[PDB]
RNA sequence: UCUAGAAAGGUAUGUCUAAAGU
RNA sequence: UUUAUCAUUGAACUAUAAUUGUUCAUUGAAGUCAUUGAUGCAAACUCCUUGGUCACACACACAUACGGCGCGGAAGGCGUG
């Protein structure tokens, strides 16, 4: 038999045309990504501290740092280090997530911009972004979305928007900067803008 | 008949060569031979006819060298030939693309990395690349791609974590679109710090006793002290903040709100 | 202060007259009451805020309005008011001499 | 190091075993977990090689000094047929004593979870 | 036992590289639970020289099986 | 029959990037499509390393399973559940 | 088997006059329905008739240049007739099961209370509630909507995609008796 | 010649039916 | 220290070769990148990870060479229940 070790259910005589179609069962999907988001979880969290290894301090250093001064230590109450605990693992992650991706948005007319930039006609990957589309062999998950697609095709030249300025163009987006020193900015800016 | 001998004897062939041989500077032409050359071959692999194959590279070669600031092309022409089988001509396709360019492009060193990444397979000839575009192309407006590819492979590959320091400082004073990220790249490193032999990774040991009045070898209670340094550290990361902050807002402001185009479309356009 | 309460659940035949009506010259003189319609449809939403001058004006419309019938349904009157690393900047503006125009070209 | 005179391979799980194999290469890694092939799956195992270059100074006639080309690869599994010989390396990074504890405590977590699970599924 | 997963490549050109040294490109039809292969017009991909009109390959000389067409 | 831990391990790691040496000395690496139960792999989207360094690329490849001298999965299959010494199965059907 | 060799002995045994009861003629035409529908769930057994692969490279060889035998064609039209014929008294099974749900009692009388609750203005209100009365139909079907399948007999459905019927249509069962069919109308017209 | 009663499940899949407010 | 593709021909050309050797060119096969590389040799500096940083003491021992006669911990050997 078999037996789905990240399923924790049973399974008849182990063929090949049933094992592979649990393996790619969207239950089994489930609960291994959950298996494995929560081991690289605990991977993170876990602080193992190194162990103390205390030595006798000498005299004359005894000395020295008996006539430095005392600094004082600040800490927190409960629930104040509950709050900062929980927007410092939400700032991880949008580090973790996040990327710059304005080489993308910059190059949005240019003559071969559909052979490099599309990510399913590059001819390295091509194959594989349309493989590995998936069956959704349900109607309703067809059914759920109604925007459109906008499946930009290999096949398109330069003619095509002419001037890039009449069909309208969008600014890019200002710098993003930090909300904890957003007090630091310049007040002023030095030119009039309108809107 | 196969897939030459019939494209050959298809009518639209002589039509789109000869608009192409008779106006060789319009753009939507040899774009719309291309196409029609790469349609021709439906699947595209090791076995298709070598006939046809090195008929699209003297396509790919001849439009590139009439059209030598296309960059999308060169990145195209270039993953054609890695899917044909050989890498060795892929180097050669992205290196004539940077110096037609004349080194300065941003988007070959961005996706000539990329590829770089998986082929080279040499950890030293891969960071003499890096530190190529880098003093080529780093100072660019727009760059942040390229420095965070570039602290990917770091943090991948090495086992130091002195390299990684080292190339985020410089990162901290260059006026780049999107330098918050590393900003705060550096903050979190810094607030993820453990004990104080570990602040000699930022500067010197004598840098931060003269300047910051801190020891290291301070040996006692270490918790007041650490904390201490971490906000000493994180002052000086806000001044130099400010000074960032306001070259790239100045720079954004006044001159790079208004460009709309970077790329080098056709010589049949005209600019604003 | 601009105290603002939300109430909602609201009869689809009830206006913003109405709903002034019901939270302007009781407990108060409420500054504004906006129901919010269908932006296409003009249907309203069921639910709409109100804008009070002072706060103990809305919290006395909020204890007594809490429940009570309007147009057959209970207007639920909760407060309406009262974390990312990256924001975009925000300037004030040079308030425009001769200097400070980009467009000066004498 | 001294390992136990009777300690088969089925007892060094979570040692630092050295395998060498078919051509001279080493993989100094954490054994994890074996078979009947005797295919191992070493943890941050280090394919190791003596050059054809060097290979005058282990010649039969101050010591010698031998470089060899330490090249890491991360969980390996190893092919059986390859494998011609383990010596153990390096004791785990726990003690006996501990490993008991950690061992006590999976097995109480096991009873624990299945005892929840069957609990569950009979409500 | 247990058949090769070869039912993608049926019927399609393959270079595969027979012994380490040589190398044989044909047209696949068939393969059984050793990888022992019959391919249809084989050519030893070397000025190249051909087989002759069918070729049946014990599997045992078989190191990897490249596969030239779409698949 | 049974298969065992490094086995059951390489079909944990259907879908991720793996890197194979072979017996005649070449390396193969790319994304591992299907193993089988005698180590017999395929591998989509390869960057195959000839035994004297000639790099090439090629788009799908079947290796004989008998000829693979090691096989490189990724790290976090450390945490792997067939690594767990102390299981817990509930009741066979 | 457990060895590869006892497997591949196996084959080359089974490999290694040509009439009479000894040899499935059906088998050696093409296509067994005993040997189509071996694992599945309308599963007949075992096929009756040994079958062998020397005979059948016999056949392909004497059908490739030989000759024809047409008792063969009439054995094997013999066995595929009674086999068809039975699955489409199946299928009519099938379709009197439906019939049969929709000729539920309760149900009738439940549409024929809201049908006599069907009972210009007057026929405005007339189709309001023969449109609750078609959608009290279309509950009903939305208990059930199946299909037929017209060559299996198996039941389908609409509201599914192209894609779950792609799933259906790529089976053992539907192949093997969609070929079963191909057969049956192939020697049905050559007879006729 | 020595007394034939074939399983009953598992996983994958869609659809129906349904349970929620502020 | 040591390497950086061959051919067909032209002009000349030492020359058993598939004009090899030599300078320049055409055409032709395929052609990992590297030459700040590769291989050999030696040193210096910096940075990581690991542990009893334990207790008593600041002392005149030893031919059978050395009280192995403090509390522990890690690993192995041997014996008994
Ligand atoms: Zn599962
Ligand atoms: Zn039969
Ligand atoms: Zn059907």
């Amino acid at each position: 038999r078999y037996y789905c070790e990240y399923c924790h259910s049973y399974l008849t005589h182990d063929t090949l045309s049933v094992r592979k179609s649990h393996l790619v069962g969207k239950n089994h999907l489930r609960i291994t990504a959950d298996y494995y988001r929560n081991k690289a979880r605990d991977i993170i969290n876990k602080h193992n501290h190194k162990r103390r290894h205390i030595g006798k301090r000498g005299r004359k250093e005894r000395e020295n740092s008996s006539q430095n001064e005392t600094l004082k230590v600040t800490c927190l109450s409960n629930k104040e280090k509950r709050h900062i605990m929980h927007v410092k693992k939400m700032n991880q992650k949008e580090l973790a997530q996040t990327s710059i991706d304005t080489l993308k948005l910059l190059y949005d007319g240019s003559p071969g911009y559909s052979k490099v930039f599309v990510d399913a006609n590059r001819f390295d990957i091509g194959d594989l972004v349309k493989a590995s589309k998936l069956p959704q062999r349900a109607n309703e998950k067809s059914a759920h979305h109604s925007f459109k697609q906008t499946s930009r095709s290999r096949d398109e030249t330069c003619e095509s928007n002419p001037f890039p300025r009449l069909n309208n163009p969008k600014k890019l987006e200002p710098p993003k900067i930090l909300s904890q020193w957003s007090n630091t900015i310049p007040k002023t800016s030095i030119f009039y803008s309108v809107d | 008949m196969d897939k030459y001998t019939a494209l050959i004897h298809d009518e639209n062939f002589s039509t789109l060569t000869l608009n192409v041989s008779r106006y060789p500077k319009s753009l939507a032409y040899w774009e719309k031979l291309l196409n029609y050359i790469v349609k021709a071959s439906a699947p595209i692999c090791k076995s298709t006819e070598p006939q046809l194959l090195k008929l699209i590279r003297c396509t790919y070669s001849s439009m590139l060298n009439e059209f030598p600031y296309l960059e999308n092309y060169y990145i195209d022409f270039a993953l054609l030939e890695y899917k044909l089988g050989n890498v060795s001509m892929s180097h050669k396709i992205f290196q004539r693309g940077l110096q037609a360019f004349n080194q300065r492009s941003l988007l070959l060193w961005t996706s000539y990395l990329k590829f770089c990444n998986n082929v080279i397979s040499h950890q030293k000839q891969l960071f003499k690349k890096y530190e190529t575009a880098e003093e080529y192309v780093g100072l660019h407006f727009f760059s942040g791609e390229f420095w965070d590819l570039y602290l990917e492979q770091i943090s991948s590959r090495c086992t130091s974590s002195k390299k990684y320091w080292n190339v985020l400082r410089k990162i901290l004073e260059i006026p780049l679109h999107s330098f918050s990220k590393f900003y705060a790249l550096w903050l979190q490193r810094i607030d993820d710090i453990m004990d104080l032999k570990q602040l000699s990774q930022l500067t010197s040991k004598d840098e931060l006793l003269k300047k910051l009045k801190i020891d290291i070898n301070y040996s006692g209670r270490k918790g007041p002290y650490l904390q201490d340094a971490k906000k000493k550290l994180k002052k000086i990361t806000k001044e130099m903040y400010m000074v960032v902050q306001y070259q790239v807002l100045e720079i954004y402001s006044i001159f790079e709100s208004k460009i709309y185009i970077n790329y080098y479309t056709s010589p049949e356009t005209l600019v604003s | 202060n601009n105290c603002s309460i939300f109430v909602g659940d609201l009869a689809p035949n009830v206006t913003e007259s109405q709903l002034f009506e019901l939270f302007i010259n009781r407990y108060a003189s409420t500054s504004h009451a906006k129901i919010v319609h269908d932006q296409v449809t003009g249907m309203s939403k069921g639910y709409g805020f109100v804008k009070f001058t002072n706060s103990d004006e809305q919290q006395l419309a909020l204890s007594e309005m809490q429940g009570v019938f309007l147009n057959g349904r209970a207007i639920k009157v909760g407060p309406t008011s009262g974390m990312s690393q990256f924001i975009y900047p925000v300037q004030q503006q040079p308030s425009l001499n001769h200097f400070t125009d980009p467009n000066n070209t004498t | 190091i001294q390992v136990a005179h009777s300690s088969r391979l089925a007892n060094l799980i979570d040692y630092k075993l050295r395998v060498l194999t078919q051509d001279g290469r080493v993989y100094i890694g954490q054994l994890m977990a074996f078979d009947k092939h005797m295919n191992l799956v070493l943890n941050e195992c280090i394919e190791e090689r003596v050059p054809k270059t060097q290979l005058d100074k282990l010649r039969p006639r101050t010591t010698l000094n031998i470089k060899v080309e330490k090249r890491v690869l991360g969980l390996t599994i190893l092919r059986g047929e390859q494998i011609l010989s383990t010596v153990v390396e390096d004791k785990p990074l726990l003690s006996k004593k501990e490993r008991l504890v950690r061992d006590k405590k999976e097995k109480k977590q096991a009873q624990k979870q299945t005892k929840l699970r069957k609990e569950k599924e009979k409500k | 036992v247990s058949t090769p997963e070869l039912k993608k490549y049926m019927d399609k050109k393959i270079l595969l590289n027979i012994n380490g040294s040589r190398k044989v490109a044909g047209i696949l039809r068939g393969y059984d639970i050793f990888l022992n292969v019959v391919l249809d017009d084989a050519m030893e991909i070397n000025n190249n020289h051909q087989l002759g009109l069918q070729t049946v390959i014990r599997g045992n000389s078989i190191i990897s099986l490249e596969a030239l067409d779409a698949i | 029959t049974m298969n065992g831990i490094p086995v059951k391990l390489l079909n944990e790691a259907q879908g991720h990037i793996v890197s194979l040496e072979l017996t005649t000395g070449a390396t193969y690496r790319g994304k591992l499509v299907e193993s089988e139960d005698s180590m017999n792999v395929q591998l989509r989207d390869v960057i195959a390393t000839e035994p004297q360094g000639a790099v090439t690329h090629m788009d799908q490849i079947f290796v004989r399973g008998s000829q693979i001298k090691f096989i490189v999965v990724p790290d976090l299959l450390k945490n792997a559940p067939l690594f767990k010494k102390n299981s817990s199965r509930p009741m066979p059907p | 088997m457990s060895t590869p060799a006892a497997e591949q002995r196996k084959l080359v045994e089974q490999l290694m006059g040509l009439h009479d009861p000894k040899i499935c003629k059906s088998y050696l035409v093409g296509e067994c329905p005993y040997d189509l529908f071996q694992g599945t769930k309308q599963s007949l057994g075992k096929c009756p008739q040994m079958h062998l692969t020397k005979h059948k490279i016999q056949y392909e060889r004497e059908v490739k240049q030989g000759k024809t035998f047409p008792e063969f064609e009439r054995e094997y039209l013999a066995i595929l007739s009674r086999f068809v014929n039975e699955c489409n008294g199946q299928i009519s099974v099938a379709l009197q099961n439906l019939k049969h749900t929709a000729e539920e009692r309760m149900k009738i009388q439940q549409v024929t209370e809201e049908l006599d609750v069907l009972d210009l203005i007057s026929k405005r209100k007339e189709v309001a509630k023969r449109v609750r009365n078609i959608t009290e139909n279309v509950g009903q079907s939305a208990q059930q909507k199946l299909q037929v399948c017209e060559v299996c007999g198996a039941y389908l459905s609409r509201l599914d995609t192209d894609r779950r019927l792609a799933d259906h249509f790529l089976g053992k069962i539907h192949l093997g008796y969609v070929k079963m069919r191909e057969d049956y109308d192939r020697l049905m017209k050559n007879n006729r």
